[PDB]
């Protein structure tokens, strides 16, 4: 099917590092293959406009470890979904963790983010900097890294931020008048709030829609590196977004949260902390780490308060 | 001698158009020259700080047909000013009708309101514009009306309004981005009673002070020309305002009135000549003074009847055949709502003159409709589908006013049925089916957010609102299908051959599809008035091929579902609705689908 | 049609100053249109790649009077076209007089240049700086321009010019630290010749090859403007290149030329389309490519020729009045400049009062008096003291640029820092002390590159300046006093008013000793100048004053930091209440050798 007997035993152990090569959204032409990790769910649905909607036309099946699969035929691109998880009693809609791109269908400055289905294909030109690229060595290298938030950085008129294409060209320009080696880029992943910098993260894996598409972001980056700059990405494992559709509460119960009720309790966050015990947990937290370094061609991951951790 | 005898000659007849030119006040740097007609008068004076509003100081000398005349050495722009007229045993101080401006001495209009001396002397910019202005013309052109209260549109903070120049860039940068063609703006004659929104005037050759000076507003229509924006002014020639130092009782006998159910005794008497040149040469004075592009008469039928009134049906033509005589190509709106014939037709015609008229016929049959549930619309099919046999009777203009969203009568947002989504939905339906519809288009303001609440002049409208998604989704439907109504000639074309239907006996599950034609183009409009999405639903259509799908009322982009063709549909040729070809679509919920053949 | 009623309506008034929107070739998703001016043509076919070069494949066809237009499907952007016109008997091929882009098919210029079809989409991101310019404004605003040669000015490799983006940012870097407002391009419109410095002008509506394509010009002028610096370009209506190819005899009869009997290259400005295309040009850079200002060389040429008997080009006179007020019409903040090397009077007017509508005029008197003043020893100095007095009486009659450019630094005329007398400390010292009363001087600014840093050698496009010349400390100095020029320059309003108001006379009758006092001063502010012509340093030499108290020394020619001997006066001088020079007060000062002292009352 979808998930292998090799797929369902690296889950269990904590082992799976590349799990977006199965989980979240995965098109084909004909139909979208889904697959979302909840374990506490009695029945997991996925709603679109492919389906009117409905929550019963598509309800993925149970496999192993807790892992829900299923395949819709029509679905596209560029679809709009969202997942209908039935907790005994409750049902709530929820979005996908493994989300590859998240958009508001408002277009609404407060909207909720919608999942949408998304291709990931892009053929890079950045062939001579990652040859020629060096990690650890660095440490005898000049790094000088500009902190950046894209937003806030220049603005194509009032109020409205450059796309991920759009910056490309005056960014690399600025850093390469002014000399720096890297460009440090806040929390890129998709966040509810504007306000927060991107240090609250719903979609971990889909890249904020404020700036454009995966490609343009993808583009963004490949540009740089021709141009010699290296992009590091800030990167937030220590919490995730108190979103009601979101990570909380994902199958009716705690899952990437502690069980414990007491180990709950934290004075930065509180609630809203990775359960690191859980092998699916650490599978959902490494595998971005890796994904954004490898679909995205990322110099460098930068995380911020650690002693919280 | 302040007045020719032609003046004087002309006045007599009726036939003085540009009487604001000697009637009034006019000023000279020395001092001004005063003008009024009062022809039941003993005597006229003029009070005011340049003689200790003293009456014996400048009496105005009686000239020929009631018309005085004074000149007053240092009276000066900005000064207030007032007549005095004497009947016989009686005298009372009136205020000028030629006033134009007008400021309230206390400070607020409803205690007193005073003429002020004024010079209109002010430069144009707007000379791009007026050299192509068409109406006449705009028959087979898009007018896309953006109805404004300018009061009610924006606030600078509570309960304080914008200036005629500070709304200038605010409104013609909405009005362009929605794509609307023109603004027509509720009253903006002088007028005390703010609540009366305009229409009880005093002042009919004053803009109204709440917004600025006179010049200031020509500002604001010179800007909104240069921005490609036509001003359309509404106007009130059915009936003045009840004020006692108002027109009412001027010389001291009826004047002005009659020697109407609706207003009695403040009815124009369109008999007398003096009442015409008053009435008519305002409407000119608009036109030539301010740039107006058009003139909207409302409650016309209150004029036409009392049966008919003939000295107003009289008066109306003149009316019309006057202006497009001065400015060929201006544009005169009516709403009449008794099923009067002709009234978009040439007077030559025995029509009344005008270019387009409200269909409020039309407007009742739609809200009717859509207020109605999509489970009951089943059996009120007719309602919806009859609007085209009376479609064409005149140059129409489909309408959605104020006073649809007053007095209870509920938001257009309001009027819909369902819950949230639903109601979003049925707006965006309904204005898709009124743009299909044959007729230009008027929107009063905070439809195109479809707001919750009923207009309220003495607030700003609900742009907050504009955050959230359904109407922000509605705001971008407007736009989008104001964008198809410019791009594509098909519904330039409000004749009979423009439209033709493809099926309308789809009663059972409330479809419509209908064609709108020019020549080589055709825009195909299918309706589903139900919230159930049909699957396997064919139209047929008259060219075999590829089509496109223009625009998806259900687009998630707008609040919708998201169910669509999306482009990409290919024509099968089986018969379909005595067509040679057939589409086979899905029919999103409460949506409609416009759609044009591939080229 | 491609043309409607309209469009041959203006072509034939002379008022289609649009024409480069129809005129040429222009892209369309499955071809391209093509439109030619040929009014004495029999027929005009469009040539190319995209017909296997076939004449009869898509004939022109005449839309109106002496307008040729045709569509071509298959021509796409970046296709080589060519007109080919016929005259009778003979036929011949042309290029686009129109054309946006010109490539060499040989791959060098001077044998061959082809049209190129062309999309001039940009994205621009000088908005802000758009509205900022003041244009006409700027009169009461510092001007300081750096007259540059794009090729000319620095190599990334020995004999190879900097791209248009690639010389973007150094040249920004550059004119930011030296203070310069603006940069004046020498003519970039496509050139046959490379040796003409751009000025014989076969492309007007195509940037040259020799940079990059089109739209890297465009981000040249983008990146400037976003760091705030404004581009003006020379602009050459006076007359075209020769080129069998290019304009000359257009239809095989003369189009550009005068139907009467650099001459036969001089454009007719009798004829409604020959001002249509030159004055559509001036508009085309400025809207294309935001250009900032238009320069307009050899005006005098165009003015003068040599029952009536008269030598004024009258044609011409008004080309030039129509054309600055189209400009400014269209443009209200562009700036236009002439040089014009006869008396004529206005052309800094406006044509409303009978001038020819520019905006300034190159002062050019003034850089002759000035020069020959300067190469004269100081021994001589002595005996010429009238040539330097005598520039102010000419100083307001237009609006003027203090201009030193190319012209005076080439053929045999010698580098600014070889026109100055003596040894190398004097040389730095006479340089100086110019740049110093040029800026104190009435009239805004205009400076050559090399000039910047006193460089020894004649300007040579076929080579880069000798930034080698910058570790030598003098040239460093030199740079440095510029630098601070500027900077004073745009900070003290004393200096924007170049009107009798802002100058005022304190001392010119000093010939011996060769100095002169004179004061700038807008409203309250002022600004005193003191120069020492002669090498001999002056001691306790008092100079009249309207203010008493504490005086400040701004500026010291002489500095240490420019390479000067260090003498001064320590920062503050009193002023004493005692009369000198006809003042109420006077400054008793000491004047450095060869150096210029500018001193402000204390705020």
């Amino acid at each position: 099917s979808w998930l292998t007997e090799e797929d369902i035993r690296r889950w269990e152990s904590g082992t799976f590092y590349d799990s977006y090569r199965k989980l979240g959204a995965h098109p084909d032409e004909e139909g979208t293959w889904f697959c979302v990790w909840a374990p506490h769910a009695d029945a997991v649905s996925v709603l679109g406009a492919f389906n009117n909607w409905d929550p019963e036309a598509h309800q993925l099946e149970r496999y192993g470890a807790g892992l829900w699969a299923g395949y819709v035929p029509g679905a596209l691109p560029g679809h709009a979904y969202k997942y209908r998880i039935r907790h005994g009693f409750y049902q709530a809609d929820k979005t996908d963790p493994y989300a590859f791109a998240m958009e508001p269908p408002t277009g609404s400055p407060i909207e909720g983010l919608a999942s949408i289905i998304t291709r990931l294909d892009y053929t890079w030109h950045d062939d001579a900097w990652m040859q020629r690229r060096k990690g650890p060595a660095s440490l005898y290298e000049p790094v000088s890294i500009y902190e950046v938030h894209l937003g806030s950085w220049r603005h194509k008129q009032p109020g409205v931020s450059f796309s991920y294409r759009e910056i490309a060209e005056p960014l690399a320009d600025y850093v390469q008048d002014l000399g720096f080696t890297h460009v440090e880029l806040l929390p890129i992943m998709e966040h509810p709030y504007y306000g927060s910098w991107g240090y609250q993260v719903v979609g971990y894996y889909a890249p904020t829609f404020r700036y454009g598409t995966p490609q343009d972001l993808m583009y963004l980056i490949d540009y740089l590196h021709q141009r010699g700059i290296g992009v590091i990405l800030d990167w937030v494992p220590s919490h995730f977004a108190a979103d009601p559709q979101g990570l909380v509460y994902f199958d009716g119960t705690t899952l990437f949260e502690y069980d414990d009720p007491r180990m709950r309790h934290h004075p930065d966050w509180g609630t809203y902390v990775f359960d690191y015990n859980k092998p699916g947990v650490r599978n959902f937290l490494i595998s971005n780490a890796l994904f954004w370094l490898d679909y995205y061609h990322v110099d460098g991951l930068r995380v911020d308060a650690v002693a919280s951790m | 001698s302040w007045l020719t005898e032609e003046d004087i000659r002309r006045w007599e007849s009726g036939t003085f158009y540009d009487s604001y030119r000697k009637l009034g006040a006019h000023p000279d740097e020395e001092g001004t020259w005063f003008c009024v007609w009062a022809p039941h008068a003993d005597a006229v004076s003029v009070l005011g700080a340049f003689n200790n509003w003293d009456p014996e100081a400048h009496q105005l000398e009686r000239y020929g047909a009631g018309l005085w005349a004074g000149y007053v050495p240092g009276a000066l722009p900005g000064h207030a000013y007032k007549y005095r007229i004497r009947h016989g045993f009686y005298q009372a101080d009136k205020t000028d009708p030629y006033a134009f401006a007008m400021e309230p001495p206390t400070g607020s209009p409803i205690e007193g309101l005073a003429s002020i001396i004024t010079r209109l002397d002010y430069t144009w910019h707007d000379d791009a514009w007026m050299q192509r202005r068409k109406g006449p013309a705009s028959l087979y052109e898009p007018v896309s009306i953006y109805e404004v209260h300018l009061g009610s549109w924006r606030h600078k903070q509570p309960g304080v309004s914008f200036s005629y120049r500070e709304i200038a860039e605010p409104l013609a940068d909405y009005v362009q981005d929605l794509g609307f063609t023109h603004v027509e703006l509720l009253p903006i004659m002088e007028h005390p009673y703010y609540g009366s929104w305009g229409y009880q005037v005093v002042g009919y050759y004053a803009p109204t002070f709440r917004y600025g000076t006179p010049q200031d507003l020509m500002y604001l229509i010179d800007y909104l020309h240069q921005r490609g924006i036509g001003v359309i002014l509404d106007w009130v020639p059915s009936h003045f305002a009840a004020d006692p130092q108002g027109l009412v009782y001027f010389d001291g006998t009826t004047l002005f009135e009659y020697d109407h159910p609706d207003w009695g005794t403040y009815v124009f008497d369109y008999n007398k000549p003096g009442v015409r040149n008053f009435l008519i040469s305002n409407a000119l004075f608009w036109l030539d003074y301010y740039h107006v592009d058009g003139l909207r008469v409302d409650a016309v039928a209150s004029m036409l009847y009392r049966r008919e009134n003939l000295e107003a049906i009289d008066f109306i033509k003149k009316f019309n055949e006057t202006v497009y005589l001065h400015f060929p190509e201006a544009i005169t709106i009516a709403e009449e709502s008794t099923a009067w014939p002709g009234v978009s037709a040439p007077t030559y015609n025995n029509g009344l003159g005008f270019l387009y008229k409200w269909n409020m016929g039309w407007m009742h049959d739609t809200l009717d409709y859509m207020r109605r549930d999509p489970v009951h619309r089943k059996y009120h099919h007719d309602t919806l589908t009859f609007s085209l046999w009376y479609a064409f009777s005149e140059h129409y203009i489909l309408p959605l006013s104020h006073d649809e969203v007053v007095h209870g009568k509920g938001s257009l947002w309001t009027k819909m049925p369902g819950d949230d989504w639903q109601k979003a939905a049925n707006l965006r339906l309904l204005y898709g089916h009124m743009w299909g519809h044959p007729g230009k288009k008027l929107l009063f303001m905070g439809g195109e957010f479809g707001q919750h609440h009923e207009w309220n002049h003495d607030t700003q409208l609900e742009w907050h609102l504009l955050d959230q998604p359904y109407h922000r989704g509605i705001q971008a439907w407007v736009r989008d299908l104001n964008h198809l109504y410019r791009t594509h000639p098909a519904l330039w074309h409000d004749g009979p051959e423009g439209f033709e239907w493809i099926d309308f006996n789809d009663r059972d599950q409330s479809v419509i599809c209908y064609l709108r034609k020019h020549t080589d183009r055709l825009l195909l409009f299918v309706l589903n008035f139900t919230p159930v999405p049909r699957e396997h639903y064919r139209v047929g259509v008259p060219i075999g091929g590829p089509w496109r799908e223009v625009l998806n009322s259900d687009a998630v982009a707008y609040g919708g579902s998201g169910m669509g063709n999306f482009g990409r549909v290919e024509a099968v040729p089986e018969s379909w609705h005595g067509r040679p070809f057939h589409l086979e679509l899905t029919l999103p919920p409460l949506a409609i689908l416009i759609l044009e053949p591939e080229s």
